């Protein structure tokens, strides 16, 4: 039994040992509570705004897109405190956990940002902060965070006879139910601004909003807002590694199986006989072997439609981001930014509005970009 | 077939309770798997619980992790897990063999497909171990056609509402970690697997009303200390197994 739907279409649900499911409605029913709440809303919106900075701006980028009939805006999350979108729902899911009269937070990262958006938020809450196998660890430290697809199988872990006290803080929209509705409504003022915003500036809805898509956070709070905007094209943009035919990507929607795992029935990245492999990207960020399951439902009812960008191509963009407009994307950003350049250079005499959503700041992808060029001369 | 009846009918008979063991197939080896089952049969087992090697095993603990690397570092796949259990119970006709999956090795593919499969080489029950009751319909019926018991976890929580889904879907029997509503609501026959380590906590399980008693890693450690003594693992094994049968009668 639940309050909400675990599923979208036939993707989701909460695949996870019996001993976990209290959690999880435990958690679902305080979101459930919490959304219905105008002191919640209200306090989530004040450390949005006061800590986080929100709104962000939105760029027009003019040198980019000068002599074609493109016209191209960055959604700036790379300037939300911490440095990405990641920081929106770690202090929504921080909120949660005190509303459920609990004091302890339990995560892990990728890229660090999610890893360092735990560890500011619980610092910043009064919440005891333990993260699992992440510069981005002496950031957690300072923070006073006691410190991989098995880094998700890390958390799990202690969570398991841990939920009466601490809190699972799942970094992506992805997960067993209700995470990836939590991470959803936590991320949707992505959207919401960028609707605002965009009808301020141009007196319409953009053409096509487009978002890097990881475990699917960043690219699901763009989409929500648009999704019954029927004009609004919505572009997910996979890293496709080497290449999808050398098999290191980490493209499981375009080229996977569906299959059950980390609590969800999602596209996943399987051998033959389904253990789960290994994805890749540039960008550790992307680097996952599935996909949230509203990802895979709106791509099975065409509402969606989801690509992938290469990491060259990936590069590529974010040298031009640096070099004409003065902004340093991250390298997972510059997945969905080139797949917006390919779209204006392969038709440049389309007239499109296209909306980049720029998901965070490539401070920390600096020296990783450094290497590449230095040794491609 | 009907052997977790059969067995609890005869149990019942001689006034004794169940043990269990669990081990992950193909640990350390092929080879050396099947001659560890074996040595488990001979001390006295009264059934087996099997495990999978899978890629992630995200409801295992610490010991039970290392055995499912070991059965990879050895080239395990499913497919020879399966002619392992069709090896095992070729000499073995009736022993009830259950075994513990994740979701994904049974979904992959095709749920009804894995179950046809675990009947063919004659397995009697199957625990998915990332699969709620709330979640389970699909892989219950196609345990029922197939004439699999689905095994379902019943958890120190658990609530009238969990109680009467457990008793009213479960198999074969209940996996305890509560006896007096679950008799009450005729589960079947419970066998408690929460810390079961020494032969005090079988006789202290069959006491409470259990009808055995499940040891889901304390193999598991026998087997990780002796990797480079195969014969005193078996012997290890042999005595631990012994002392766990003997205190259930
Ligand atoms: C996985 C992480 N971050 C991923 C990420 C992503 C991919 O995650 P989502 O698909 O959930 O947005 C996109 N953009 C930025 C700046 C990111 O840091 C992490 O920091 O643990
Ligand atoms: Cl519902
Ligand atoms: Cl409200
Ligand atoms: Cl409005
Ligand atoms: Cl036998
Ligand atoms: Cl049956
Ligand atoms: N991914």
């Amino acid at each position: 039994t639940t309050l909400l739907n675990p599923y979208f279409g036939e993707f989701g649900g909460m695949y996870v040992p019996q001993i976990l499911m209290p959690a999880l409605n435990q958690l679902e029913e305080a979101f459930v509570s919490a959304q219905k709440d105008p002191e919640f809303q209200a306090q989530f919106a004040d450390l949005l705004k006061n800590y986080a900075g929100r709104p962000t701006a939105l760029t027009k980028c003019q040198n980019i897109t000068a002599g074609t009939r493109t016209t191209l805006y960055l959604k700036r999350e790379d300037l939300l405190h911490g440095g990405a979108h990641k920081t929106n729902q770690v202090l929504g899911q921080a909120l949660l956990a005190k509303r459920m009269g609990k004091s302890e937070i339990i995560a892990e990262t990728g890229a660090g940002q999610h890893g360092v958006a735990s560890a500011l938020a619980s610092a910043l809450l009064g919440l005891k902060c333990r993260i699992y196998m992440g510069p981005n660890v002496f950031r957690m430290r300072l923070m006073g965070a006691e410190v991989l697809k098995d880094a998700c199988n890390e958390a799990l872990r202690d969570w398991s006879g841990s939920y009466e006290t601490a809190h699972y803080m799942l970094g992506t929209a992805a997960g067993p139910h209700p995470y990836p509705t939590i991470v959803r409504e936590f991320q949707r003022m992505i959207g919401e601004e960028t609707k605002a915003q965009i009808l301020d500036k141009e007196g319409r809805l953009p053409d096509a909003v487009i978002a890097c898509v990881g475990g699917g956070s960043n690219a699901i709070g763009m989409f929500a807002d648009f999704i019954n905007d029927t004009s609004v094209g919505l572009i997910g943009v996979e890293p496709g590694g080497h290449g999808i035919e050398t098999g290191e990507h980490g493209a499981p929607l375009k080229h996977g199986r569906v299959g059950i795992y980390f609590g969800m029935k999602a596209p996943m990245m399987q051998t033959a006989d389904g253990q789960i492999e290994e994805s890749y990207s540039i960008s550790a960020g992307l680097d996952f072997p599935s996909v949230g399951p509203q990802h895979a439902y709106l791509n099975s009812i065409g509402r969606a439609d989801y690509v992938s960008i290469t990491d060259d191509e990936a590069l590529e963009a974010f040298k031009t981001l640096c070099r004409h407009e003065g902004i340093i994307p991250a390298l997972e950003s510059s997945h969905a930014l080139a797949h917006a350049l390919k779209m204006m250079r392969e038709q440049p005499e389309k007239e499109q509005l296209l909306v980049v959503n720029l998901s965070g700041r490539g401070d920390k992808d600096i020296f990783t970009v450094h290497d590449i060029l230095k040794a491609r001369g | 077939m009907e052997r977790y009846e059969n067995l609890f009918a005869q149990l019942n008979d001689r006034r004794e309770g169940a043990f269990v063991p669990f081990v992950t197939l193909g640990d350390p080896g092929i080879e050396q798997s099947l001659k560890i089952i074996d040595t488990l049969i001979d001390a006295g087992a009264d059934a087996l619980e099997l495990g999978v090697p899978f890629s992630d095993p995200l409801a295992d603990g610490p010991t039970i992790q290392n055995a499912n690397l070991r059965a990879f570092a050895a080239g395990v796949t499913p497919a020879q897990c399966f002619e392992m259990l069709a090896l095992i119970r070729e000499k073995h006709p009736t022993i009830p063999i259950g075994l513990l999956m994740y979701a994904n090795l049974v979904f992959n593919n095709g749920i009804d497909a894995f179950y046809a499969r675990c009947e063919q080489v004659g397995v009697d029950s199957v625990l998915v171990a990332d699969v709620p009751v709330e979640e389970s319909a699909p892989f219950r019926q196609a345990a029922l056609r197939h004439n699999i018991a689905p095994i379902f976890i019943c958890p120190p929580n658990a609530d009238d509402d969990l109680l009467r889904q457990v008793a009213s879907y479960g198999r074969g029997y209940t996996y305890l970690l509560l006896i007096e509503k679950l008799k009450e609501y005729h589960a079947a026959p419970a066998l408690q697997g929460f810390g079961i380590s020494s032969p005090e906590q079988v006789s202290a399980a069959v006491r409470a009303g259990a009808a055995g008693a499940i040891s889901g890693s304390a193999i598991v450690k026998i087997i990780e200390k002796n990797l480079a003594s195969p014969k005193q693992m078996l012997a290890e094994l042999r005595s631990f197994v012994s002392a766990m049968k003997a205190a259930s009668r």
